[PDB]
């Protein structure tokens, strides 16, 4: 129809990095825009980009960040978040309570992989890591939704601080079935 | 005109100057279609634009032909044309149907200069350069290595003179200064990956990606041209100790990547074979042994025995081979090969390793590449040919990426196969004794196999010649003679005859070594075809392979035998 | 209420995503979309005229690609609509017969949407009527009948469950909670139970409970 | 093709073509509703062509497809010709 | 003491692979936990470009090295899928120079072979012990003792008075694995 089959009622991979890429990022500009044509985005602010000077921080979008990255025109500034001592401490915090997640960013699984191939010499941190790090901390989380899943039923269900890429996994199953459950009870009563 | 060594970045300048404005692509680059030298080149250049951000196309073209064909294609938009690998042992401006008359836009009689519409580059290393393409047309321009200021003066001013113009007698002796500066052979005199990274130096644009091409580029010549690989080695040495982090203790990490110099042996692919094939199917090896004989297989089992390893553990392919013997393996070498005459194996190699990844040189590298370019994958059948070759250049173009490894391996099988069908045809054709000999050339004609299906792609019949060349006609205590081989296709009815140059034996430093062996080939052919009528396809850029009917091959062999001009 | 024109682009990405992750079909913000196209035309009126006459290379791309990502949300956003047009054809025409219900189709879609749902209606009646309906009896050849075994008015899912983040105001329906934060409140009549909502929290909630609060933006569907 | 089609359904797919023709023709007309919904990306890409054909004039320019001829173009420039087949995305 | 090291040397090589930008190994044992599948296939390729020593100590003894393999990739296992399982068997995939049937021979006795053949007869399968539980007659004192298939175990014949073989095999608290013979021409 209008639209294809597996864009109905859920999202996809691209365009959750469309919707990731629409946020603020740092970045050390290697240019100066600041004056003694310029920028004007409609969607986004241009003040910014406008005024701009060499090796001092600044903020812009991500996908301008980018983008400039590209011609290598800036440095970005890898978030606070990714660095490993905030990753070690993140893993512990996961360990220590089996049952309640992490407060990671949302963006936490986009932005890393974004940044992992787009900029891999702007870390202040060795790569590998970065990504073991990562990736344990992805495993940890996939044993708690698993574990998590044996409680649906058919008033409802919360997931505290559970980053965007997992809920888009588990948009369908989940769904699915606790909209037979209810359909179940409904038909019951 | 020349653009110098240092003049590079001028013409990279005016390049960026005129074809950058993101209104549409204004750059074509023809690339020919059988040189690895020109898919380095050209992969640099495009990485350069591509961080550039210049809109751009690339269309392979193989032979003449098709290089006028696709000129008179282009369309007038098109204001930067690039052409790597040839178009500098020909007149181009009267090949191309171009008088700058019609291009000329802009005539400002204070500047005496008259702008063009289209700008013509070329990046050539054969000589001698064409002195119309060099002191010629202002639309044609060259990038000159040095030579033309280095040993074309007294040509260059017989050139002027003649331009400008008792007097019949001046004009006669400078014409015959001309012809005796055109009548002469065709060689390589540099690797156009050294041009490019030059440029690349001076705009400060280096990095171990394109020094990694630069290496494959320069060592495709190895194999043929030795004098150019050694000229050009110690820069190379110096660049990749420049480039290379100094920092190692750490151990291998999955990104590490790691570009040094190893030793690296005369070897056919160390690395991805067994030990005892890498000494079987390798032109020295062979060469000095003569293994295509009986006795040089038991000099070999001789030899293996000697040095202490196994007969079961030499044929054990590298990577499960046993760790001891590769660690020794240097000094298993050294020790015991001096004995066998086959001191020069050893060598100072480029290898390069990715993270948890088996190692490769570069001769492997460039091994893989050619293979992938040969065996990858009436009129009609030609122009199917030709566009199979033109496919094939594109499936190694993507191998040269670190993402598509999978296209390597497959080169690296295909390369396997193709050495060893080269080999069976040269141990038949040894033992059955097909080389007549000729005070002036030897002739060497194939009608019939099971492999002369292969003998159709110029690369692959010029692996069989060098092969041929090293083994009994550069050694073995033989005199130095062109050497002519021919294959048949029935499929066509026509010879892909080759003429080949003869080499002086490998690793011999000497003052006769350091003289370039000129090839005569290219004129001599011309002026047999011109006299006769026999429809040879003088089309390929190397003049050397030509392709003759088969009525007319023997007729062509007593003309060429007659004229005396080799 | 014009802010700026980055609000605006906010204010698209939320009835985008609305629109997507909803199981009805929307209010169309009539509006921010008018303004939006006169700003994409006058954008692209601007690139020209700066494209007409290297430092000006890269403000240029930005603005091409910032103009193609607009473009995309913009027209991501129109399909999404027209596919729950065509979805519910029949219902949306019942509502708009209905004169009980204040709902209208001049007050729920565009007029883009209204000529697409009007000629696609006439031409599936068309269809219908040459290949199966025209052999019918008189009491079984109306498209849209409600009282046989099976309704043949696929109404929207009023119970269909979403993934909402709790925003909060940008409120008598806040009420702090005993775990020191602010919280609303919501009833769900079919269990007769009451569920509480913190913000900063992601639930997975029935529509029709949370709709009267997605209606005022207080959350979001993700 | 059409012959698995009774008439009436081939005069269904005119209409609905006419139809789509419609939407696109009237305010939504700075965006291409028949587009592609996949999220924009990189602004340049290399795209490498898979049949030959001639000096196609598109609005947007001339583009010589000689066959295996690979171009560095913008993405919105050949996303339909990448629709229709002729380009690679590689 | 050395035993401890390969293990963790395993450990790190799991743990620590990847090509790309995919961790092979870790995801493979972690879909095979998933589906009940407990076991881990190993190309040798990848253990000797990551670490040659490993694979020389592999192949050196492999009766003595691969139960230590065995031991990692369970250890392994656990810490991958239980929030803070039998033990896990190991596959192994070469490419390595196939020696003919006809030519095996005594130089290759305890040492990793590639061969092919013709599967001419199977048998039924049979019931190997993995971890025996054991009582003494006279005094009547419980033990247990872990087996491994690999062999480079019996009962034992001094108690831990009672004479020789004072041990019989409690049937009721112990396991077993399958087991298979085959016939190759
Ligand atoms: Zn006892």
């Amino acid at each position: 129809m209008s639209l294809p089959a597996h864009l109905q009622q859920t999202f996809s991979p691209e365009e959750i990095q469309f919707i990731v890429e629409n946020e603020p990022i740092k970045i050390f500009p290697r240019i100066t825009t600041r004056q003694k044509t310029r920028w004007q985005l409609i969607t986004t602010d241009d003040k910014a980009l406008n005024n701009m000077v060499a090796m001092r921080s600044t903020e812009v979008v991500l996908w301008i960040a980018l983008l400039l990255k590209q011609q290598s025109k800036c440095s970005i500034v890898a978030p606070q978040w990714l660095t490993t001592k905030e990753l070690d401490r993140k893993i512990q915090y996961e360990k220590t309570h089996p049952d309640r997640f992490s407060e990671l960013p949302w963006n936490w699984l986009v932005l890393a992989r974004i940044l992992f191939n787009k900029a891999k010499d702007d870390f202040h941190d060795p790569i590998h890591e970065l990504r073991g790090k990562i990736q344990d901390l992805r495993e940890i989380r996939q044993i708690k939704v698993l574990k998590g899943l044996k409680y649906l039923n058919e008033s409802h269900l919360q997931l505290d601080n559970l980053s965007l890429l997992e809920i888009n996994e588990l948009r369908p199953f989940i769904t699915e079935i606790m909209d037979k459950l209810r359909e179940i009870h409904t038909a019951s009563l | 005109m020349y653009y110098g060594i240092s003049q590079f970045s001028e013409a990279y300048n005016k390049i960026l100057r005129n074809s950058s404005s993101h209104s549409s692509c204004q750059l074509v680059i023809f690339v020919s279609c059988l040189n690895i030298d020109a898919l380095c080149a050209t992969k640099m250049l495009s990485l350069l634009f591509k961080k550039q951000l210049v809109q751009s196309q690339i269309v392979p073209i193989f032979g003449y032909s098709e290089l006028r064909r696709h000129y008179s294609q282009l369309d007038d938009n098109i204001n930067s044309l690039l052409l790597v690998g040839f178009g500098g042992v020909i007149d181009l401006e009267a090949f191309l149907e171009i008088d700058p008359q019609e291009y000329v836009i802009d005539t400002d009689e204070k500047s005496g200069e008259q702008s063009f519409r289209r700008d013509i580059y070329v990046l050539d290393a054969h000589r001698p350069w064409n002195l119309d393409n060099i002191f010629g047309s202002q639309i044609i321009q060259c990038f000159d290595d040095g030579t033309v200021d280095d040993t074309l003066g007294e040509q260059k001013e017989a050139y002027y003179k003649l331009l400008e113009l008792q007097r019949k007698k001046q004009i006669h002796e400078y014409e015959g200064v001309l012809e005796e500066y055109y009548s002469q052979g065709t060689t390589v005199v540099n690797s156009i990956s050294a041009q490019i990274y030059s440029l690349l130096s001076a705009i400060g644009e280096t990095n171990l990606s394109n020094l990694w091409l630069n290496i494959l580029g320069t060592t495709s010549l190895d194999i043929a041209y030795a004098q150019v690989y050694n000229r050009l080695y110690p820069l190379l040495q110096d660049e990749v100790k420049r480039l290379t982090p100094s920092s190692r203790n750490s151990v291998k990490t999955p990104d590490t990547l790691t570009l040094n110099i190893q030793p690296d042996y005369y070897l056919f692919l160390l690395r991805h074979s067994s030990l005892y094939d890498s000494f079987y199917y390798s032109n020295y090896v062979n060469a000095k042994l003569s293994l295509w004989n009986e006795n040089g297989k038991k000099r070999l089992h001789k030899m293996f025995a000697r040095m202490g390893i196994p007969l079961s553990t030499a044929q054990e392919t590298w990577l499960y081979m046993d760790h001891s013997i590769k660690r020794e393996l240097g000094i298993i070498f050294d020790k015991n090969l001096d004995r066998y005459g086959l001191q020069d194996i050893i060598r100072d190699g480029f290898v390069r390793t990715l993270g948890y990844r088996g190692s490769i040189s570069a001769s492997e590298f460039v091994e893989a590449l050619t293979a992938l370019l040969e065996v990858g994958n009436s009129a009609q059948k030609l122009t199917n040919l030709r566009k199979r070759w033109v496919s094939n250049f594109w499936l190694s173009w993507d191998a040269l990426d670190d993402r598509k490894v999978e296209l390597l391996n497959r080169g690296i099988q295909l390369a396997q196969d193709l050495q060893r069908a080269i080999f069976n045809t040269g141990v038949a054709i040894l033992e059955k004794k097909l080389i007549k000999h000729l005070r002036i050339y030897r002739l060497c004609v194939l009608q019939d196999g099971p492999d002369l299906d292969l003998y159709r792609n110029p690369l692959t019949l010029l692996r069989l010649g060098n092969w041929l060349i090293e083994c009994c006609a550069e050694s073995e205590d033989k005199q130095l003679l062109p050497m002519v081989l021919a294959s048949i296709d029935e499929n066509t009815d026509t010879y892909l005859v080759a003429g080949l140059t003869p080499r002086y034996p490998r690793g011999l430093d000497t003052i006769h070594t350091k003289k370039p062996i000129l090839n005569n080939f290219s004129m001599a052919f011309q002026q047999i075809t011109a006299e006769t009528d026999a429809k040879v396809r003088i089309d390929n850029f190397e003049s050397s392979i030509i392709e003759i009917r088969r009525e007319d091959l023997s007729p062509f062999l007593e003309k060429l035998t007659l004229s005396g001009l080799l | 209420i014009y802010v700026s024109p980055q609000q605006d682009f906010s204010d698209l990405m939320k009835s985008w995503k609305n629109e997507r992750c909803s199981p009805e079909l929307l209010p169309y913000p009539h509006q921010l979309m008018k303004r939006l196209l006169n700003r994409i035309s006058m954008q692209s009126q601007l690139i020209e005229n700066i494209s007409m006459g290297n430092e000006s290379k890269l403000p240029l791309l930005c603005m091409e690609t910032e103009l193609e990502r607009l473009k995309f949300v913009i027209r991501s956003y129109i399909r999404c609509r027209l596919s729950k047009i065509d979805k519910f054809s029949l219902y949306l025409r019942q509502l708009n017969e209905d004169e009980n219900s204040l709902i209208s189709l001049t007050d729920l879609l565009s007029k883009d949407e209204i000529k697409y749902h009007d000629t696609h209606s006439l031409i599936w009646l068309k269809l219908v009527n040459d290949s199966i309906l025209k052999y019918m009896p008189e009491e079984l050849q109306a498209i849209n009948d409600t009282e046989g075994s099976v309704n043949m008015i696929d109404e929207p899912d009023w119970n269909k469950f979403v993934f909402i983040h709790v925003n909060g105001p940008p409120d008598p329906l806040l009420q702090e909670n005993e775990f020191g934060k602010p919280c609303y409140t919501v009833t769900i009549p079919d269990l007769k139970e009451e569920v509480e909502l913190t913000i900063g929290s992601i639930y997975v909630m029935r529509y029709e409970v949370i709709r009267d609060l997605l209606r005022d933006d207080k959350v979001a569907l993700i | 093709d059409t012959n698995n089609l009774s008439h009436q359904e081939q005069e269904y797919l005119k209409e609905y073509c006419d139809l789509i023709t419609d939407l696109k023709s009237g305010d939504l007309v700075d965006i291409d509703l028949s587009g592609s919904l996949v999220p924009p990306s990189d602004v340049f890409i290399d795209v490498r062509v898979l049949k030959d054909a001639g000096e196609i004039q598109t609005e947007y320019g001339v583009f010589n497809l000689i066959k295996d001829s690979q171009f560095f173009v913008r993405q919105s420039d050949v996303e339909r010709l990448i629709q229709q087949g002729y380009l690679q995305k590689i | 003491d050395d035993n401890t090291e390969i293990i963790k040397s395993f450990k790190n090589f799991i743990l620590e692979f990847r090509l790309d930008s995919q961790f092979i190994y870790r995801d493979q044992l972690r879909n095979n936990i998933l589906v009940k599948n407990y076991s881990l296939t190993v190309n040798m390729e990848h253990l000797i470009g990551y670490n040659e020593d490993i694979y020389k100590k592999l192949s050196d003894e492999p009766s003595d090295i691969i139960p230590l393999f065995e031991t990692a990739i369970t250890q392994v296992a656990k810490r991958i899928s239980i929030l803070s399982l039998p033990t896990f068997q190991l596959i192994l995939n070469s490419n390595a120079n196939q020696i003919p049937l006809r030519d095996l021979d005594s130089e290759h006795v305890s040492k990793i072979v590639r061969l092919s053949g013709i599967i001419i007869s199977t048998s039924v399968l049979s019931s190997r012990a993995t971890y025996l539980s054991i009582m003494c007659r006279n005094c009547r004192h419980t033990t247990s003792i872990t087996i491994n298939n690999f062999n480079s175990v019996s009962l034992p014949r001094s108690c831990l008075n009672c004479g020789p073989d004072p041990y019989i095999i409690i049937h009721e608290s112990s396991k077993f694995i399958d087991q298979q013979f085959l016939k190759l021409q």
